[PDB]
RNA sequence: AGAGAAGGUCACGGCGAGACGAGCCGUUUAUCAUUACGAUAGGUGUCAAGUGGAAGUGCAGUGAUGUAUGCAGCUGAGGCAUCCUAACAGACCCACAGACUUGAAC
RNA sequence: UUCACAUCGACGGGAAGGUUUGGCACCUCGAUGUCGGCUCUUCGCCACCUGGGGCUGUAGUAUGUUCCAAGGGUUGGGCUGUUCGCCCAUUAAAGCGGUACGUGAGCUGGGUUCAGAACGUCGUGAGACAGUUCGGUCCAUAUCCGGUGUGGGCGUUAGAGCAUUGAGAGGACCUUUCCCUAGUACGAGAGGACCGGGAAGGACGCACCUCUGGUGUACCAGUUAUCGUGCCCACGGUAAACGCUGGGUAGCCAAGUGCGGAGCGGAUAACUGCUGAAAGCAUCUAAGUAGUAAGCCCACCCCAAGAUGAGUGCUCUCCUA
RNA sequence: UCGGAGAGAGGCUCGGUGAAAUAGACAUGUCUGUGAAGAUGCGGACUACCUGCACCUGGACAGAAAGACCCUAUGAAGCU
RNA sequence: AGGGUGAAAAGAACCCCCAUCGGGGAGUGAAAAGAACAUGAAACCGUAAGCUCUCAAGCAGUGGGAGGGGGACCAGACC
């Protein structure tokens, strides 16, 4: 069993799950809100926040860390620009998760993850 | 199962190592406590058919309790409590509802205890893990490996036996551990250190009694 | 919640009407005590004289039954259990029917003082089986009588009752106590008649 | 392993009723959910 | 963790270069030789022109394991090889001078052997 | 028939519980001022712990590379804090003083 | 040595069993199939060891034989298709049988020597062989019963929440060396005790992660090839489901750590007994009673009122018109 | 020895689509006895609330048709 | 392998649900017989009403028939 194995598997192997999560975050930081499956969202919380907390410090070191996570440079630079302004006072908790009607095709429970 | 002596309940906090002056390292479980170990109810042979004492343990917010239970603890005049339990004695004259227990009074050093607890649930388990079945050959031609084996004899009897051991759910049960020892008591932190392992992971709920010894603490039959 | 809405009201009312009309025209029940051949009413009814009588539900109603008490002290196990079985089953009433319970209740008291001939106290063997292999358990009669002595008489009468639905339902009418006392004094138990000669042992 | 016999009409009717009882619990969740979205007060939920 | 078919280095003069353990004694049905158990070995390789011929059944005590011995100090010892010393049924070593380290765990049953040691642990 | 008893189920946040059901814990997150009982998960802050000395910029060197800044940097499935996010909105089941007889009491 | 009956027991007889080799042909022929291992049971007792005894040609230690006793145990290898058996090293001892070779819709070798080939032998020959030799396909999604777990419904006579009694059911009550007793009884010596105490081990069971570790595709570090991020720097991808290596927390785990097997409780088997008649003697038995077994039953440990015989206890709730 | 952990594809739950071999009727317990001589179905006792699900494969002389082995047929064919 | 709407296509204008199919009215028709259309058995799939099963062992019936229900005219009967 798993006792205290905490990770989100998303029913994919390691490589894929990494790449998926990176992708989903460059999406959220590009569009600011997105529609996904409940599991994917819940899993994606952690990495969203890693990125934001990353940008709050702003060091060249941190910026290279984020660059090597998110896929698209432009979104990274914009992150380091906006974040001190928008999130400066917020200690943690940068994402809202709002669930919806499930999907038609498979009846997979959906969700809306918002950059809050 | 008449029990020798009043027991108390406690909470497993996890294990550490503990030295003795001569450099003997003893692994010990540290058993914490919480506000509680209050005698709730007392049962007389006349009234209930037998002699027992119900001690409550973990305190609690009043909302979370149910009306029947809250009304059980206002008859006692005690604070709201999560877990109730019973100890079965051969003599109850010493106990009044609302009376409180201290584990420093009941347990000295070098005394023998018995720790009852609930075990780690390992879920649904195979024949190997659950009963220690030897596994069959891994290689030369063999298609079995971790499988159960044959489960019974041939045409006669022609049905499997009762209780013939099979894969099912393992762990997660009341388990006694007999004759442990008490290494040190800390009055400061109100904690009891015990030599050895006690069931279940930290945050558990334990029941400790003075150890039943089938010759000398108990009714002969 | 019992609705007092006009609907349910109406329904119960009507049902009591149906019940009224069905009670008026139906043939009255005449219990069997000095009951003469026929009432001028039955004489309009179906033929119960040239057909075999069968009991109706008014008869066997549980509330009416005789109660009995057997002092089991110095009685002989089997010989008593036969008599008990007869009375429970109903075989001593003229009204007996195999398919119905016309029987009594029987209360057996002093169930540790019951007497048994021969070396039987140390020999007769009560076995019961788990249902696993090597699941056999054996008691001598005496271990049993020291441990839970009522089981002895319960187990000796159950053998002589019918088996099957009416059998089991019957067996619930056998009320056994180890002490000299029973809490049934409300039921007004009569004592049980014993016509057997050898049933009473003397030392 | 095969079915030595064929399954009796009534027993099959019970097994299939069991499988139809799940529709009943899903109908309760569905009802509760509509009554939620029908007050427009939920900020956890969203519909378009 | 010496068990049957295990090969062992000999720690003394007695004229065997290598042993192969075939049994464990006094342990009833345990399968593990740990330090200070008597094992029945046979000689595989020997030192030429010595009282000991290869293919001999002999007794030896196990002085070194690659498994780890735990004393009560919480102290632990792990050697790099397996080794045993060839003895009599009296507890006296056949060979008269021993190599390598040993432990105070052997002092109880074997005096001789701890005596002849270049080092004690 | 209106209403929703005690309680239960569901919903919602979860787990050292779990194949699914089940189990257990939570669901506005207290107040305090002298105990404890009102932080479930995530995030954030700090700590145990792991790894083993970040990037950048300096110096040394023809150079690969070394050395200082620095128990660094990353990680932190574990503890402790802090309501920043989500425990919103809610729904369903459920309430003939307990048929009939007999004694005892009053 | 004397002595039939310590131990053997010739010549003969009387039996039980249904495990060997057989007779029968009642059985199934369509696809109801033999011997060994693996895994997994289970039962018998004609007892190999462990518990208690009687007799001895029993001094002691160790036997021999027999009685009650089946609770528990009964190793690892070299060798064989094998039942059989032989040996090596141990060991308390390395029991014999039944269950369709116990077990092939659980696994696997041979065997029904299937088709290829070769040897010996028989046959002019095609081919043959209770000769040998090399090679040689058995499938399976569990309907029902049976089982191991785990739920719902309903019952439990108003409805609930807790806490429990224990009918019944199971798990486990195992065993070896060593040390005191005492080099004491015993014996001329050599040898060397019963009984009762104490430690260490084995196997098995129940838990556990403090240590020692294994894994740990949560993580950290090196590093090759190569393509990305404009280029150096620095990171990213790929080398299936880690590119390859070096570490690892939490978890799970054992080889690691703890703990367990207690009973001047009850009743018996064999046996040893006390009072003591039927037979004024005797007699362990007919009256009555005493010791006594790893056995039997309670006690120990989990489960357990669907225990429909549905238990007891505390508390809570039954509004409005 | 003596197993341990991990990764994938299934297994498991939810939504979509959706077979098969099999099948006298099946309201389909255990022991023991009987019996065409190995019974859920006959007898006697014993045990069993109703019904799912996941697992397991001892039974149903389980399933996939002529038994390859043996014999029969005044059958068939190949070969000598 | 696939036959039988009606005598006549008079094969259903118009409104409603309405993306089509499909449907409900209206209208045609002796009849809707409504195009997958004539009589339309059984297996098999259901829906409604009467009685009844959750301590039970059984080739499922039969003889006895408790209790409950239904259409009667020979109401003492039948189901
Ligand atoms: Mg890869
Ligand atoms: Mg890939
Ligand atoms: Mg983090
Ligand atoms: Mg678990
Ligand atoms: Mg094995
Ligand atoms: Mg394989
Ligand atoms: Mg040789
Ligand atoms: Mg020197
Ligand atoms: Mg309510
Ligand atoms: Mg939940
Ligand atoms: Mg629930
Ligand atoms: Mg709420
Ligand atoms: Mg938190
Ligand atoms: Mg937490
Ligand atoms: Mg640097
Ligand atoms: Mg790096
Ligand atoms: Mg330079
Ligand atoms: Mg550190
Ligand atoms: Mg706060
Ligand atoms: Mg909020
Ligand atoms: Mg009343
Ligand atoms: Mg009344
Ligand atoms: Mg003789
Ligand atoms: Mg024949
Ligand atoms: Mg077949
Ligand atoms: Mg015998
Ligand atoms: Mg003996
Ligand atoms: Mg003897
Ligand atoms: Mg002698
Ligand atoms: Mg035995
Ligand atoms: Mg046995
Ligand atoms: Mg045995
Ligand atoms: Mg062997
Ligand atoms: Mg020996
Ligand atoms: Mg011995
Ligand atoms: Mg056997
Ligand atoms: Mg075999
Ligand atoms: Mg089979
Ligand atoms: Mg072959
Ligand atoms: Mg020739
Ligand atoms: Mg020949
Ligand atoms: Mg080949
Ligand atoms: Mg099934
Ligand atoms: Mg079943
Ligand atoms: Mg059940
Ligand atoms: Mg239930
Ligand atoms: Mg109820
Ligand atoms: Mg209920
Ligand atoms: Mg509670
Ligand atoms: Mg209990
Ligand atoms: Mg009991
Ligand atoms: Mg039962
Ligand atoms: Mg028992
Ligand atoms: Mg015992
Ligand atoms: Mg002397
Ligand atoms: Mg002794
Ligand atoms: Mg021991
Ligand atoms: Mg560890
Ligand atoms: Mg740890
Ligand atoms: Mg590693
Ligand atoms: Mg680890
Ligand atoms: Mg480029
Ligand atoms: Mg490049
Ligand atoms: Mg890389
Ligand atoms: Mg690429
Ligand atoms: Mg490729
Ligand atoms: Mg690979
Ligand atoms: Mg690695
Ligand atoms: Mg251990
Ligand atoms: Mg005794
Ligand atoms: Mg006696
Ligand atoms: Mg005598
Ligand atoms: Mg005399
Ligand atoms: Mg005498
Ligand atoms: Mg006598
Ligand atoms: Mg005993
Ligand atoms: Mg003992
Ligand atoms: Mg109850
Ligand atoms: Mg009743
Ligand atoms: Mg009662
Ligand atoms: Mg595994
Ligand atoms: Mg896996
Ligand atoms: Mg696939
Ligand atoms: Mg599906
Ligand atoms: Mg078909
Ligand atoms: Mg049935
Ligand atoms: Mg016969
Ligand atoms: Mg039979
Ligand atoms: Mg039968
Ligand atoms: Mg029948
Ligand atoms: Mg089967
Ligand atoms: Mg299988
Ligand atoms: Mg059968
Ligand atoms: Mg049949
Ligand atoms: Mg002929
Ligand atoms: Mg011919
Ligand atoms: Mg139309
Ligand atoms: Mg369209
Ligand atoms: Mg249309
Ligand atoms: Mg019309
Ligand atoms: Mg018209
Ligand atoms: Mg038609
Ligand atoms: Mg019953
Ligand atoms: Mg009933
Ligand atoms: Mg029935």
């Amino acid at each position: 069993m798993k006792h205290g194995r905490k990770i989100h598997r998303l029913s994919r192997p390691a490589d894929q799950r990494r790449a998926l999560l990176r992708g989903l975050t460059t999406q959220l930081l590009k569009h600011g809100r997105i529609k996904t499956t409940r599991a994917k969202a819940s899993a994606m919380r952690k990495y969203v926040d890693k990125m934001i907390t990353l940008a709050k410090e702003g060091s060249l070191h941190k910026r290279r860390q984020a660059l090597g996570f998110i896929y698209e440079k432009q979104i990274v630079h914009a992150l380091f620009a906006e974040v001190p302004e928008r999130y400066g006072d917020r200690n943690g908790g940068y994402t809202r998760i709002i669930r919806t009607l499930p999907r038609r095709g498979d009846n997979a429970p959906m969700a809306y993850i918002e950059l809050v | 199962s008449v029990d020798a002596g009043i027991g108390v309940m406690g909470t497993k906090l996890g294990m550490m190592s503990f030295f003795e002056e001569d450099g003997t390292v003893v692994p010990v479980t540290v058993i914490g406590f919480k506000e509680g170990n209050i005698v709730t109810q007392v049962k007389t042979e006349s009234t209930d058919g037998y002699n027992a004492v119900q001690v409550g343990y973990e305190r609690l917010r009043d909302r979370k309790l149910t009306m029947p239970e809250r009304g059980h603890l206002n008859k006692a005049g005690v604070i709201p409590m999560r877990h109730l339990q019973e100890f079965r004695l051969v003599s109850v004259d010493d106990f009044t509802p609302s009376q409180k227990l201290l584990f420093e009074e009941l347990f000295k050093e070098g005394d023998m205890v018995d720790i009852s607890g609930t075990t780690i649930g390992k879920g649904f388990q195979g024949g190997i893990k659950r009963h220690n079945f030897k596994r069959g050959l891994m290689t030369h031609g063999s298609k079995s490996h971790r499988a159960l084996g044959s489960i019974g004899a041939g045409t006669t009897p022609g049905h499997v036996y009762k209780g013939k051991k099979m894969p099912g759910r393992m762990g997660g049960t009341k388990t006694k551990i007999r004759k442990l020892k008490i290494m040190k008591i800390d009055t400061d932190l109100r904690v009891v250190m015990i030599k050895g392992a006690v069931p279940g992971k930290p945050g558990n709920l334990l029941r400790l009694a003075p150890a039943k010894i089938v010759g000398k603490n108990i009714p002969k039959n | 919640r019992k609705s007092t809405s006009a609907s349910t009201k109406c329904t119960e009312e009507w049902r009591q009407l149906k019940e009224a009309v069905k009670k008026e025209f139906a043939i009255p029940h005449v219990p069997l005590d000095q009951r003469w051949m026929f009432t001028l009413e039955e004489a309009t009814g179906p033929d119960i004289w040239n057909t075999t009588w069968y009991p109706k539900s008014a008869d066997h109603v549980p509330t009416d039954k005789k109660w009995y008490v057997v002092d089991a002290t110095d009685l002989i196990l089997g010989r008593m259990a036969s008599t008990i079985a007869i009375h429970i089953r109903g075989k001593n009433l003229a009204s007996y029917t195999p398919s119905v319970d016309m029987g009594a209740f029987v209360i057996v008291v002093n169930a540790d003082k019951v007497a048994v001939s021969g070396k039987k106290r140390t020999q007769k063997l009560y076995r019961r089986h788990s249902g696993r292999p090597g699941g056999l358990k054996e008691e001598t009669f005496d271990q049993l009588q020291k441990r839970i002595p009522e089981r002895i008489i319960e187990h000796a009468v159950r053998g002589m009752l019918p088996k099957g639905r009416l059998g089991r339902y019957l067996f619930n009418h056998l009320k056994v106590y180890k002490g000299a006392e029973h809490p049934h004094q409300a039921q007004q138990p009569i004592d049980l008649p014993l016509r057997d000669k050898r049933i009473r042992v003397e030392k | 392993a095969v079915p030595k016999k064929r399954t009796s009409i009534y027993k099959k009717r019970i097994r299939k009723n069991i499988w139809k009882k799940k529709g009943y619990w899903a109908a309760l969740k569905a009802f509760s959910l509509a009554k939620s979205l029908s007050t427009g007060n939920s900020k956890s939920f969203f519909v378009r | 963790m010496i068990q049957p078919q295990t090969h062992l280095n000999v720690a003394d003069n007695s004229g065997a270069r290598e042993l192969m353990c075939i049994r464990i004694i006094g342990a009833s049905n345990r399968r593990y030789a740990r330090i200070g158990d008597v094992i029945v070995a046979v000689i595989k390789e020997a030192i030429p022109n010595t009282p000991l011929e290869r293919s001999e059944v002999i007794r030896a005590v196990v002085v070194r394991t690659c498994k780890e011995l735990k004393r009560d100090n919480g102290m632990i010892i792990r050697y790099d090889d397996n080794a045993a010393v060839i003895i009599d049924q009296e507890g006296n070593p056949k060979g008269t001078r021993i190599f390598g380290a040993i432990a105070r765990e052997l002092r109880q049953k074997f005096a001789k052997i701890v005596s002849l040691a270049p080092e004690v642990l």
